[PDB]
């Protein structure tokens, strides 16, 4: 099999930046190389084939070059909607093989998250379980520290996070942290606090509630 | 225009079989390569195999040779992926895609995949199908946030819309996360003007087709 | 059994049909997308088309690498090519410019013979001593045609029970035409005017591309099985794989002087008195003067304007 190796496996660049992704084949595959763009939750889309031929309807900022073993994808001027994973593939022989992909993130100015906390609903409480949710909305960069405190005791092991994909419009992220306790542990305590550390914040922000108010 | 529609994805027990279908339209089925390509959750693209429907010739990836096969019914313009002796590692979104150009052309672009189906999710697991519970997330800076918690479902996926599709701005539906129980959970949230909380109605519409679960939850303050 | 010359995209190869289990020899390497291939045995020349470079090239056998470009412009998909070893001419088809053309062996004096009613022209074969050329077209109206080698008298010889006529060859000793249909999964034969048609091989042809012949045996390349196969040209029996695991087999010929039968060149020493091209013709005196494309032949039938 022909191994296709992309580099870097991820990158971050600013809007208007020129971005270069390389793809190397373990064998000479002439100019039989294609590039695809995959947005999260969607099928890949063909950008380029025959190494340098721009597929109909694909923006001119995308271009491909290379021959033999060394191939390059260039985005001449990165746009917010270009957030995606990009794949090279050899179309030279069987089996068709893909590079491992290069994740492209858009770098923008720092934006502090807006933070929100949600107590468990009475409905869920009935069922015997308590989910507490902390929301960090529309922030950049992605790195954030979110800590749960229950009557001022830092928690560990009992929460899980999820992060949206970068916004195609404003290049921000949002993030949810869910704390799960049994209903009986939930009723053992009063103050439920979500504390958020982020570059856009001069000091960590806390959002809290007191159980039953 | 060219169309490829996959179906037959679903939850299946390990050691079992599953047949996927790819219904094609808008181009001459018999002039093309049809490919199957799969992508495991958070992983890369893996080519599974191809068929040229004109005669039914196929090629397969070494990784599935002996277990997977591809066939085509030209009268239905449909290709099939027959998967046998399923393994947990076979869990993935399976795409069918069309090769570019004509199968009989000298300048051959048959391995360039110019049109892809939406994909169909195959989950190989012993766990049972379970519909989600949906709880409200009841509503600073002149803006409020509210949402729905869609907890404890299996398998993926689930869909959330707000106000039957009328509300799209400010909506964030998070990727599902797998809980220690082996069930998925996620939240959908939206930010709205806080001045709206008194008058505007906010309903989240949840669909878990694998369980045929359909729920509309009204989210009220506070 | 002969040596078989075949194109293979990145190279041209030669395999002894009598020992198809050994490695094929690389006659010419370092190619990009070599598709069509032919030769002029008495001249020690091998010609090929490259569909990515959009060119026809040649070399001198076992005196390589003296490779030359011979046609470099006005080609897009030169999928077929044949050498007139008698009149000393080069013919080719282009499935993208939709053209059949001829030139001298060195590429000079190019003339477009046909440029209308072509859709997917492919294989082309020549009977120089009879002044006819034969070609296939796998397009919307698939067919096999023949015409004079001077571009005269075009006529359709096969246009039924046909779909992807990929390979075409001639038996000079028996006056028979053979072709491979890659969609219908057979090889057929007929008289040179297409009459008296008969099945030869009726299965195991998932994707034949090019067809040739030597003595009692047909040889062809198959795109699906990546191999060269053979059978008896009379009965279709004795189907066997000659050579396997070929990267991308393309056009193929039995590489022998015997496949280019000697005859007198009707043009004679003095180019038939033609100022430019002297082309084989099916009608007496069996040559016809011609001129590069765009230029008119004068009243005397010999001198170009
Ligand atoms: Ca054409």
């Amino acid at each position: 099999d022909i191994q296709m190796t992309q580099s870097p496996s991820s990158l971050s660049a600013s809007v208007g930046d020129r971005v270069t992704i390389t793809c190397r084949a373990s064998q000479d595959v002439s100019t039989a190389v294609a590039w695809y763009q995959q947005k999260p939750g969607k099928a890949p889309k063909l950008l380029i084939y025959s190494a340098s031929f721009l597929y109909s309807g694909v923006p001119s900022r995308f271009s491909g070059s290379g021959s033999g073993t060394d191939f390059t994808l260039t985005i001449s001027s990165l746009q917010p909607e270009d957030f995606a994973t990009y794949y090279c593939q050899q179309s030279y022989t069987t089996p068709p093989t893909f590079g491992q992909g290069t994740k492209v993130e858009i770098k923008r100015t720092v934006a502090a998250p807006s933070v929100f906390i949600f107590p468990p609903s009475d409905e869920q409480l009935k069922s015997g379980t308590a989910s507490v949710v902390c929301l960090l909305n529309n922030f950049y960069p992605r790195e954030a520290k979110v800590q749960w405190k229950v009557d001022n005791a830092l928690q560990s092991g009992n929460s899980q996070e999820s992060v949206t994909e970068q916004d195609s419009k404003d290049s921000t992220y949002s993030l949810s942290s869910t704390l799960t306790l049994s209903k009986a542990d939930y009723e053992k305590h009063k103050v439920y606090a979500c504390e958020v550390t982020h570059q856009g914040l001069s000091s960590p922000v806390t959002k809290s509630f007191n159980r039953g108010e | 225009e060219v169309q490829l529609v996959e179906s037959g994805g679903g939850l299946v027990q390990p050691g079992g079989s599953l047949r996927l279908s790819c219904a094609a339209s808008g181009f001459t089925f018999t002039n093309s390569y049809i490919h199957w390509v799969r992508q495991a959750p958070g992983k890369g693209l893996e080519w599974v195999g191809w068929i040229t429907p004109y005669g039914g010739y196929t090629n397969y990836a070494d990784s599935v040779k002996g277990r997977f096969t591809i066939s085509a019914d030209t009268s239905k313009n449909t290709a099939y992926l027959q998967m046998n002796s399923l393994r947990a590692e076979d869990t993935a979104v399976y795409y069918c895609a069309r090769g570019s150009g004509h199968v009989n052309a000298v300048k051959n672009y048959g391995y360039v995949m110019d049109y892809w189906g939406q994909g169909t999710l195959v989950t190989v697991s012993s766990a049972s199908t379970k519909g989600p519970s949906v709880f409200p997330l009841a509503p600073s800076g002149g803006t409020a946030a509210l949402g729905c918690l869609v907890k404890d479902y299996f398998p993926e996926p689930v869909t959330v819309s707000w106000n039957s599709g009328a509300l799209t701005s400010g909506v964030h539906t998070f990727p599902a996360v797998l809980q220690s129980s082996g069930l998925y959970s996620l939240s959908s949230v939206v930010t709205v003007p806080s001045s709206s909380l008194g008058t505007q109605t906010y309903i989240c519409n949840v669909n878990h087709k694998p369980s045929n679960t359909k729920v509309d939850k009204k989210v009220e303050p506070k | 059994a002969p040596l078989l010359l075949y194109a293979n995209r990145r190279d041209l190869r030669l395999v002894d049909a009598t020992n198809g289990k050994e490695n094929a020899t690389i006659v010419v390497g370092g190619l990009e997308d070599a598709a069509a291939v032919d030769f002029v045995f008495s001249h020690g020349l091998i010609y090929w088309s490259d569909v990515s470079e959009e060119a026809i090239k040649r070399t001198e056998f076992n005196k390589t690498e003296s490779v030359q470009n011979v046609v470099v412009s006005g080609l897009l998909s030169p999928d077929g090519l044949a050498c007139d070893w008698l009149g000393e001419k080069l013919y080719w088809t282009d499935s993208e410019t939709n053209r059949i053309e001829v030139s001298n062996l060195d590429g000079s004096l190019r003339k477009v013979l046909f440029w209308q009613e072509l859709d997917q022209p492919r294989a082309i074969a020549l009977d120089p001593s009879s002044g006819f050329m034969y070609w296939t077209d796998w397009g919307e109206v698939p067919k096999i045609e023949r015409a004079g080698m001077d571009g005269s008298s075009r006529f359709i010889i096969i246009n039924s029970e046909i779909y992807w006529p990929n390979g075409l060859t001639l038996d000079y000793e028996e006056q028979k035409l053979y072709w491979a249909d890659a969609k219908l999964n057979f090889i057929h034969k007929s008289n040179l005017d297409g009459t008296n048609r008969q099945a030869v091989v009726k299965g195991s042809l998932p994707h034949p591309f090019a067809l040739t012949l030597f003595e009692d045996i047909l040889y062809w390349t198959d795109w699906s099985t990546h191999s060269i196969l053979a059978c008896n040209k009379y009965t279709g029996e004795g189907l066997r794989e000659i050579h396997s695991d070929i990267f991308s087999p393309m056009d193929i010929h039995a590489f022998s002087q015997q496949r280019q039968p000697n005859a007198t060149n009707p043009c004679g020493i003095d180019n038939g008195g033609c100022s430019h091209l002297c082309l084989m013709s099916p009608v007496k005196p069996f040559y016809q003067c011609a001129c590069p494309t765009g230029v008119k032949l004068l009243e005397n039938g010999k001198t170009c304007k």
